[PDB]
């Protein structure tokens, strides 16, 4: 079992990079008719690899899709990979390290690169929120609602 | 090495709210 | 439409935005752990779309790839579109503007797309060399058919 | 009118870029 | 053995990048609960400078500024410089080097780095127009003739 | 041999169009 | 005035944002002829805006002054304003959250800003390590001692 | 209550160095 303790640990980030850039915009000369924001629709997937011994490389992958009416305005996807070098973490440590925190420290360049690509379609504003993927994973692990059953009365 | 995950494919991020566009 | 006489030759930019755009770099973690030594080959591919009536489109698909030989280090490929509001000329000389100038019009917006994208790829800047679409399509025309007609008057 | 053209494979030229990139 | 053409033009992209970059919203959080009516004044401007015998610097400074009426909403500016070795040609046509040949190369990199500060603010789109400062420059200095384009195609 | 910049202080170019804001 | 929402622990982060940004690359092309990572100093500065009843921004001040040789190479700094509804805290605990927390949700986007103005001013890329501020606050507090003379004789 | 701060210029570190130049 993991008969690991003291919470040490240690990582430091080698390289962050875009790994792929993707935006399609197929009804663009004509969706323009319509001066709107169009409809947002998230997706989010995350990934990892093993380039050498505790040199990990992590890619967060957000799709952004996005339809002026019911015909698509633009599908913007971009891939924000990075490489970083972990030790100390293992069991739920390493789940929270390379499924949560990894993705945490890339999303602002993903946001950034999607905005840009966005810019070139000549397509309105686009800002993603900031998503606490450790927060969540948290939940995750339990997937369940919080427990604070209590009674304040207040009447 | 040292550790591996299940290198998660389908995530957990939930949120009662949208973009905001105005 | 309702022409009664002759519409006279006229150039304005309608609009100028990527339609797609892709960036692959698979082995981007492992040219980190390569030797430098890319091959940047560009591919210069053209395509045509009518809009309407004497309003039309012209994409350049600038497709930028790098490749030690077996394993690639980044493919950055972007059709930067442009609709032309265009009227007056026809047949060779219109071949001319669609196929030479309008897409060279295309080109430094094509170029940043992609020399921006290799550096959030976190590879060295690409800047592509100022290619004359308009003095290559003489060599197609007629073979350099007349060219340097450039009177030179200042004001 | 200003149309009624198609798409083609490539125009007649790729380009060879090499840069110092060392 | 013979001075065979001189106008052929040595132009080769040294490096291209930022010289500076700025965004100034000292009111943000109180401008972003205001009335959205921006006076859009583009500060438009080009600087040379000579590094090296034939070695060009230019420098295309574009400052947005978003007036609400007596609100300012934000300033941008980048400053998008760009090395260039140059030879060939001279007077009128250095001039036009300067005055239009290489800010159009610096341009879609001068508007991508304001697009990203001011989506960095949280600020809606907002992208320059395709301006032919050629075509602008000609009526200035220098009344440019176009290509020696021939009538003539066969297949 | 042929370049020899001094300086340049002259925008004829007043610019007449938006950003598409209004 | 919605003050002290008492429904639970509330932290709900309304907004990220640049309310300042320089970047300047004083020697530019002159100090590339030193293509080497420029010695870099960081610095941190906190700053924080009540901008209503448990409104509460913070702005991270984040500083990068780097030279090459003798001379500078680049200058960066970002100020990282951030918008966060805070309740259910107050006092020691509150000030925990708002002057270690806030800003390091603000220090992957204020490391973005710089990371990616590094790249467009064409200096190798800046990826600075994350820092866990929350703990690293714990042990600046604990620090009132004034004992251990620090001499330092070289011979 | 909600608030109480006592900021300071003066802050976890200052690192006249960092990343790992070569």
């Amino acid at each position: 079992m993991s008969e690991q303790n003291n919470t040490e640990m240690t990582f430091q980030i080698q390289r962050i990079y875009t790994k792929d850039i993707s935006f399609e915009a197929p009804n663009a000369p004509h969706v323009f008719q319509k001066d709107w924001q169009p409809e947002v629709k998230l997706d989010l997937d995350t990934a990892s690899s093993q380039l050498a011994d505790d040199v990990y490389e992590v890619v967060l992958r957000v799709t952004v899709t996005a339809s002026l009416g019911e015909e698509t305005a633009f599908l913007c996807e971009v891939q924000q990979g990075g490489i970083f070098s972990i030790a100390g973490i293992e069991g739920t440590q390493m789940a929270h390290c390379l499924g949560a925190y990894c993705p945490n420290i890339l999303f602002p360049y993903a946001r950034e690169c999607i905005t840009s690509m966005v810019s070139r379609g000549t397509f309105p504003q686009l800002n993603l929120a900031p998503v606490n993927f450790d927060a969540l994973f948290m939940n995750y692990l339990q997937q369940q609602a919080g427990e604070g059953t209590e009674e304040h009365q207040d009447a | 090495n040292v550790v591996g995950l299940t290198d998660q494919t389908d995530l957990f991020y939930t949120m009662k709210a949208a973009l905001g566009l105005k």
